[PDB]
């Protein structure tokens, strides 16, 4: 899981 | 205005965790930027240079490389890959 | 809903090229993610781990580190740094 | 100028 994948779960 | 990516562009957005089949153009641009950073397709030294040959992104563009300064080219790539 | 970052958070958004003083929460999150990637504050190995001590971002949070999985913590940081 | 700085000029 990439940073962007984790980060996009915030929205 | 919501836009609707064609399948290859949709695959690219899903690869960074986008979870929808429609987005605003701003959102498409945000996800595309996340993809380029994630894959480190930009030159570390002069960071407007993107080399995308043999990447999914290169297939979308139909070009091996581009500069982020080429706004007409980038917008045109995106539109070619939308269901309008 | 548009939100209005306080000055330190605004400085962070400007540092990646955001050009406004109000944004949606989605946009604030997008820019914050761009900032973390740009500064490579996440662990290359387990990419939910962010270490932000002695960075502008650490000053906003008031913590040296966090996991991207800590959604309450991240949302709360953002709100603490908005003019509501 | 960072990648994100250049990229954000698209919007």
């Amino acid at each position: 899981t990439s940073f962007a994948e984790y980060w996009n779960l915030l929205s | 205005t919501l836009v609707r990516p064609k399948p290859l562009l949709l695959k690219l957005l899903k690869s960074v965790g986008a979870q929808k089949d429609t987005y605003t153009m701003k959102e498409v641009l945000f996800y595309l930027g996340q993809y380029i950073m994630t894959k480190r397709l930009y030159d570390e030294k002069q960071q407007h240079i993107v080399y995308c040959s043999n990447d999914l992104l290169g297939d979308l563009f139909g070009v091996p490389s581009f500069s982020v300064k080429e706004h007409r080219k980038i917008y045109t790539m995106i539109y070619r890959n939308l269901v309008v």
